Formats: C-alpha cells, sequence, structure tokens
RNA sequence: CAGCCAGGAUGUUGGCUUAGAAGCAGCCAUCAUUUAAAGAAAGCGUAAUAGCUCACUGGUCGAGUCGGCCUGCGCGGAAGA
C-alpha cells in the first residue's frame, strides 16, 4: 500500500583493543610488576533477518554504522571488554554487494538465520604480556589489527513464490482482488498501480500460494505518466511466473500481435533470464462471448508462435479461476530444487 | 490591554451584580459565577462593561484585557450556550447517553463511563456523534478534552473520537 | 467557468482515435462514458478539419450523457503545422533557435470562433505572441 | 456422561478430516484417564488449527479445557476434556510412539 | 498593523534537448490580452487530472503601527555522590 526505498550501507568493523603500558608500584616499593594485559576484541556486525519488516527506508537517514571498539587495557592487567555486536536488521529477500569485488556473497531465503558482514578486530596485549628480563624495562606495546572494512550495496527482492507481469492495468491487480487477502486499488481508469503488492491463497493447510503484483511498463524502456522502471527487480526471482494480456480494450493496443514486444522488452533487462517458462492466462471475458472467445482463445494463442497450454480465465467476476488454482500447486510441489 | 478598552455589550434581561472582585452573570441558561483576580478595576456603566488597570501593580493593563475576554464568552452561555460535536469514527465504535453519563465501547476490555458535571449535558443525534452542550467555555472545553483522551485520534488512519473543526493529518510509517 | 465540481480538460490531438498510452481512461470517470468520445464530439470538429488538439469542459451534474459546449483550440499547436519547426527547443536558450513574422499567426488566431478577452483587434494581436516568443524565437513586429 | 462426551468428540472429530478414528478404552489400564481418542492429521499447520476447533467447540459447550500443549510445534498437540483426552498429532510421529497398546 | 467577508482569472495542461510533469529539484523568456487588483507564480502535497491556502486587490471596526542597531540589570547553558 506504501513506497519502496532500496539505497546501500556503509558499515565499519569494530578495530581490536590497544595494548595498555603501566606498572604495579602501589604503596612502599617503587619497583613491581608491569599493569595491563589484553585489550578487547572488536565488535562483530551480523546480519539479521525479520519476516516484520518488508522496506529499506531505515537505511538512508543513518547510512553508517559505527561497531563498538574493543576496550583498551587498564591498570592492575584489567584486560578490556569485548566490542559488543551490533546487528543490523534486514527484511528477507535481500542481496549483498561489495564495493569492488561486486558479486554476490549471500542470498536471503530462510527467515531467521543470521549472516557475518564484518569482522571483528583482535585485541592488544600489554606490557605484563611482554615483560621481559632482556629489556629490564617491559614498556612497548601492540595496536589492535583494523576491522574487516566492507561496504555493502542491499538489492531487495520480496518472497514471492509466483509472480505478476503484463499489460498496464490489464487485469493484474485485478486478479488480486481475488479470494486473495489483499485488496490493493483497482478500477479501469489508467494504470491505478503505484505500489507492488503480493497476497496468500488459503486453500489447505502448510499450502502456500504467495503471489506478488509489480507495475508494468509499455514499449519496453519507456514509461507513461512518470512510472520507473525500478519495479522490475521485485521480480526474476519467482519460481514461477505467469502472464496475461487484456483482449479488446476501448482505447488500448491491438491483440497479442502487439505483445511480441513484450518478449523483447522481457528480453531487454540483461538475458530474459535465460528464458524463464511462461505461462499465459487471459482476462475480461464476461464483456464478450465465451462460446465465440472459445475460438478466439485458440486462435490468438497459435497467432504468437506459443504450442503450449494456456487458460482462458474471466477473474474480473471471479469465474472459472479454479483451475489455475490447482494445476500451478502440481507444478510446486512436484518439481523442487534439484 | 487595549481589548479591554472597548467595553463588552450584554444583551437586554441578564443581571449583572458584582461583590468587589466577584462578578454574577446569572442568565437564561446557566447559573455560574466568576472570581477576578484582585488586579482588574470594573465598572458598571450603561449597557455595556469596561475594564481597567489598577495602580501599583506592574502587570496592570495585560491583566484588564483578559478580563473583556473571559466575561465575554459569558455572555454567550447564559443566552444561547456553547455547543461542541464530538463524532466517533471506526468499526465498532458505538456512543450513547444514559442520564447523565455516556457510555462509550471504545474496542476496550470493559465499557466507559464518563460523569460530567452539573452543568453540561450530552445529546446523540446518531450512534457515532456526540453533541456537547453547555454556558460556560472553561468547563465545556475540558470535558471535550476529557472526552478525546480516551480514544486519541492516531495519525494514521484518523480512527478515534475527534472534534468537529479538528482534522487529523494521516501518513505512512514504514512504507511497506 | 463557474464553481466546484472540477472542471476538467485532458487532450492529445483531436485526429486521432482516444489513445490509451498518454491518456488513457482518464477523459472521464465520475458520470463520462468513454465510448461517448465519438457520438457527440464528432459532431462539428469531424466536419471542418482534424488536426489540433482540443480542449473541453465537461460540466455533468446527475446526468448519464454530457452537456457542454467545444470551444477554441489551443495556440501552443499553431506554432508546428502553421509556424516552423515541429520538435522545436533543443538547447532552448543558447542561441537563436527559431522565426517569426508580423504577418505569421495573424489570420490564424483569428480563426478562433468565440473565446476572447476583450473586443479591440490591437490589444488581441500581441496576445498570442505572449505563447510565442517563449520557445527560443526572434520577434519581428 | 460415559458415552456422550466421544460421541460430541467423534463428530466433531470427522467434521475437519479426522482420518483413521480408533475408539480405545483404557479403564483399568491406566488411573489418570478414562479413555484417550487416537487421530492423524496430514499437515503441522492442519493439527494445529483443528487444535482450535476442538477448544472452542469445548468452551461452547459448557465445560472448561484443562491444558493445551501445542506451543511452537504442531508435531504433537493434545487438549483435556476432563474424562477424554485426544491427541491430535502427525502420522511420521506416530509409528515412533506407541498404538492401541496403551 | 493584525483580524473577518470575497476575487484569487484569460492565452494557460505555456511549449519543451521534455519517458509524464497541468505552478513545483531539469528548461526559458518572465511578457501579456478583460477588469478594483490576482503571479507561465508563494505550499500542504496525489500516479496526472488534483483537493485548498497564500502573494496582490475590494469592503468592514478604527489611530497608532511596522523591524533593525547600541547599552545596564536579568534566563537557559550550570549533573556527584
Amino acid at each position: 500500500m506504501k513506497f519502496v526505498d532500496e539505497a546501500s550501507i556503509l558499515v565499519v568493523a569494530g578495530d581490536g583493543g590497544n595494548g595498555c603500558v603501566s606498572f604495579r608500584r602501589e604503596k612502599y616499593i617503587p619497583k613491581g610488576g608491569p599493569d595491563g594485559g589484553d585489550g578487547g576484541d572488536g565488535g562483530d556486525v551480523w546480519m539479521e533477518a525479520d519476516e516484520n519488516l518488508n522496506t529499506l527506508i531505515d537505511y538512508r537517514f543513518e547510512k553508517s554504522f559505527r561497531a563498538e571498539r574493543g576496550q583498551n587495557g587498564a591498570s592492575r592487567d584489567c584486560t578490556g571488554k569485548r566490542g559488543k555486536d551490533v546487528t543490523i536488521k534486514v527484511p528477507v529477500g535481500t542481496r549483498v554487494i561489495d564495493q569492488g569485488t561486486g558479486e554476490t556473497m549471500g542470498d536471503m531465503t530462510k527467515h531467521g538465520q543470521r549472516l557475518l558482514v564484518a569482522k571483528g578486530g583482535w585485541h592488544g596485549l600489554g606490557n605484563t604480556r611482554f615483560k621481559s628480563s632482556v629489556n629490564r624495562t617491559p614498556r612497548q606495546k601492540t595496536n589492535g589489527t583494523p576491522g574487516d572494512k566492507r561496504e555493502l550495496l542491499l538489492e531487495l527482492m520480496l518472497l514471492a513464490d509466483v509472480g505478476m507481469l503484463g499489460m498496464p492495468n490489464a487485469g493484474k491487480s485485478t486478479f488480486i482482488r481475488a479470494v486473495s487477502a489483499a485488496k490493493p486499488k483497482v478500477a479501469d481508469y489508467p494504470f491505478t498501480t503505484l505500489v507492488p503488492s503480493l497476497g496468500v491463497v488459503r486453500m489447505d493447510n502448510e499450502k502456500s500460494f504467495v503471489v506478488a503484483d509489480i507495475p508494468g511498463l509499455i514499449e519496453g524502456a519507456a514509461e507513461g505518466a512518470g512510472l520507473g522502471i525500478r519495479f522490475l527487480k521485485h521480480l526474476e526471482r519467482c519460481r514461477v511466473l505467469l502472464h496475461l494480456i487484456d483482449i479488446d480494450p476501448i482505447d488500448g493496443t491491438d491483440p497479442v500481435e502487439n505483445a511480441r514486444i513484450i518478449i523483447s522488452e522481457l528480453e531487454k533487462y540483461s538475458q530474459d533470464l535465460a528464458t524463464k517458462p511462461r505461462w499465459l492466462v487471459f482476462n475480461k471475458i464476461d464483456l464478450l462471448d465465451k462460446v465465440e472467445a472459445e475460438e478466439k482463445a485458440k486462435a490468438i494463442a497459435e497467432a504468437l508462435g506459443w504450442e503450449d497450454k494456456y487458460y482462458l480465465i474471466s477473474a474480473a467476476s471471479g469465474l472459472g479461476v479454479k483451475d489455475l488454482c490447482w494445476d500451478v500447486m502440481t507444478f510446486i510441489i512436484e518439481n523442487p530444487v534439484v | 490591554s487595549r481589548v479591554a478598552k472597548a467595553p463588552v455589550v450584554v444583551p437586554a434581561g441578564v443581571d449583572v451584580k458584582i461583590n468587589g472582585q466577584v462578578i454574577t452573570i446569572k442568565g437564561k441558561n446557566g447559573e455560574l459565577t466568576r472570581t477576578l483576580n484582585d488586579a482588574v478595576e470594573v465598572k458598571h456603566a450603561d449597557n455595556t462593561l469596561t475594564f481597567g488597570p489598577r495602580d501599583g501593580y506592574a502587570d496592570g493593563w495585560a491583566q484588564a484585557g483578559t478580563a473583556r475576554a473571559l466575561l465575554n464568552s459569558m455572555v454567550i452561555g447564559v443566552t444561547e450556550g456553547f455547543t461542541k460535536k464530538l463524532q466517533l469514527v471506526g468499526v465498532g465504535y458505538r456512543a450513547a447517553v444514559k442520564g447523565n453519563v455516556i457510555n462509550l465501547s471504545l474496542g476496550f476490555s470493559h465499557p466507559v463511563d464518563h460523569q460530567l458535571p452539573a452543568g453540561i449535558t450530552a445529546e446523540c443525534p446518531t450512534q457515532t456523534e456526540i453533541v456537547l452542550k453547555g454556558a460556560d467555555k472553561q468547563v465545556i472545553g475540558q470535558v471535550a478534552a476529557d472526552l478525546r483522551a480516551y480514544r486519541r485520534p492516531e495519525p494514521y488512519k484518523g480512527k478515534g473520537v475527534r472534534y468537529a473543526d479538528e482534522v487529523v493529518r494521516t501518513k505512512e510509517a514504514k512504507k511497506k | 467557468a463557474k464553481k466546484v465540481q472540477a472542471y476538467v480538460k485532458l487532450q492529445v490531438a483531436a485526429g486521432m482515435a482516444n489513445p490509451s498510452p498518454p491518456v488513457g481512461p482518464a477523459l472521464g470517470q465520475q458520470g463520462v462514458n468513454i465510448m461517448e468520445f465519438c457520438k457527440a464530439f464528432n459532431a462539428k470538429t469531424d466536419s471542418i478539419e482534424k488536426g489540433l488538439p482540443i480542449p473541453v469542459v465537461i460540466t455533468v451534474y446527475a446526468d448519464r450523457s454530457f452537456t457542454f459546449v467545444t470551444k477554441t483550440p489551443p495556440a501552443a499547436v499553431l506554432l508546428k503545422k502553421a509556424a516552423g519547426i515541429k520538435s522545436g527547443s533543443g538547447k532552448p536558450n543558447k542561441d537563436k533557435v527559431g522565426k517569426i513574422s508580423r504577418a505569421q499567426l495573424q489570420e490564424i488566431a483569428q480563426t478562433k470562433a468565440a473565446d476572447m478577452t476583450g473586443a479591440d483587434i490591437e490589444a488581441m494581436t500581441r496576445s498570442i505572441e505572449g505563447t510565442a516568443r517563449s520557445m527560443g524565437l526572434v520577434v519581428e513586429d | 456422561q460415559g458415552k456422550a462426551l466421544q460421541d460430541f468428540v467423534i463428530d466433531k472429530i470427522d467434521d475437519l478430516k479426522g482420518q483413521d478414528i480408533i475408539a480405545l478404552d483404557v479403564q483399568g489400564k491406566s488411573s489418570i484417564t478414562d479413555c484417550m481418542i487416537i487421530c492423524t492429521g496430514t499437515s503441522s499447520r492442519h493439527v494445529m488449527s483443528i487444535a482450535d476447533h476442538v477448544v472452542q467447540e469445548s468452551r461452547a459447550a459448557g465445560l472448561l479445557p484443562l491444558g493445551v500443549e501445542g506451543e511452537n510445534s504442531a508435531d504433537w498437540i493434545v487438549v483435556d476434556l476432563g474424562d477424554v483426552i485426544v491427541h491430535v498429532m502427525q502420522e511420521e510421529s506416530r509409528r515412533l510412539y506407541e498404538l492401541e497398546k496403551l
């Protein structure tokens, strides 16, 4: 229902504590043992996953995260305290990119598992750790090593198994207004969609059908009324993808003859994501003849070159939506990762 | 200061009785009295009411100008009264008035009964509206505030009890 | 031009066929039909010429149909099909982008049926050029 | 109130797809309960959800449940109706425990 | 001076190296036709039509009012066993 923002974070790993140089000559004897032992290991920045959050708005406001430095050594061999581990809570479905080696180090897929993105420092050593008889005056110290200086670029993808790509306001948001709980703003005025939204369908226990809807765009890398292309990166991870084309629009572009462009638009990103399999479904049939649409759907599907099993569903009134309800499960449960 | 320089006009049939620093404003629609701050001089002229400061007081005109403001508000209460409108917005929010008690079902685990003062009454034109009626602005303002404090309007959907003139801005936090 | 109820006007052209990408169904949703764009709107525009955009008010109170009257088309399009270049600025004010003539836009600006402010001819002569020579043109009036 | 409650249990347990229902009589072997009902749920959420139904129906039947065990783990969930104890739990763990021999 | 009742318009969705930008971080001249005045422009801000306010002007009660400098004495800054 609300906006989405993605940004990059600057995180610094805490450097280890510094060794202390001091001596133990308390009251009467000037010549006594040294004081000052270990320092303190620097803090470790962890990557905490929360299913309670979905956005990264809280990252541009505070961009620098400072892990606490290891406490320095003190007298009477009082070793320093280890730096506390600051944990950054991130919505599930984030990628990590490092400046320089700009690759993906980890994928946020399972909630409640922690990742280490900044190795802490190492504590220093005081004079007590270095006390000797060769020097006869132990006063040397070792500084703490600097922490792992890594900069993270965060890319977000929402947790959804079924995607939604199609023509502007062609029924993508109307399909969400089905038995799915989520109900975005849906009508027949222009595009009407400014927020990616996902809903669920409850069929039986321990059966998930999370489906997400994202804003679509027309004529490839072009925008109609202010909507950018950044809504696409929420896609391109879902395990199953479906596609719909509006039929007989009042003022829209001609039939699927134009949708041949859409394939190029999907190929436009980098590689069409290795040509992921597509499923075609129709929408807005109740305004035409069902008996006539049967020949229409068969002819229009063979027109583009798609010789697979398509779906003819009028989701505006929720008619014939059940056939798509069960066949998607057979694709999901029977085809796990291998 | 100069506000007190302009006398306040009182209608016909209302009697003003002054016994020093206490003023009596008996009227058609109320029975109330209020006392001054000992720093204001009041005179009973023709059908107006003038005010002035007192010698030896540093505040002087500042307190005198307040006398016109409060006493003017007392004129409307004893003649037509002051009306305040409260509306309840949201599902499951029901309001009703039983005698001198308003029963509020504000989504709590128990119902809320508010004891209004002697000279304040409420009516229920509909189930989601409370019409506060009174003759003194001070008492009617607080009882509306006391009623508003139970279910202070949250700033995201406007849900709660709100004033008629008051508008509550809605903002989005944790954008998705 | 009376009061509230949201007078609106959206257009890209009147010669073409109500495009979806640029404006779409935003030409009326609170009592304005989308199929009536070629029923009564195309009653006097289709008989003269189809080459210019046209604003129009809606002015519907509670009726199913509309009861508005068309008016003049904008003068911001006369500089493209009747005065010169189509694309336009480029670099708006790094040089002398365009060219105009005093005799230009004299009879073209007088083809308006009835939308004036004052009946003086001299006063309205330089009213249109206010829209002009803001494009990066040169005036030789 | 002997025979009535299990019939009040068997009818409600079958309404939400309670498969492989067995009516047992542990009178004499155990001195803690009168009888127990054993049943299988298809999924963990199925066991968790059906646990709410029996508690809500029991609370609408006047009697107050004496205890529940389902907490962040749906493999084994049980509720109490006083004399009668029902065992809504997963098939996979049912083979590990005893059946019809307690 | 500040209050209160109004206008707050016409080219004008100003076109545009504008993906849209109708007043808004890009773009420009910054003019100009009717009036008592009202800005291609002040903002809260929608996905754009937007919803409303303000700048300037009219009327109303009527005599002080507007915002800058220097200086004495005053407040916060000023929490420990």
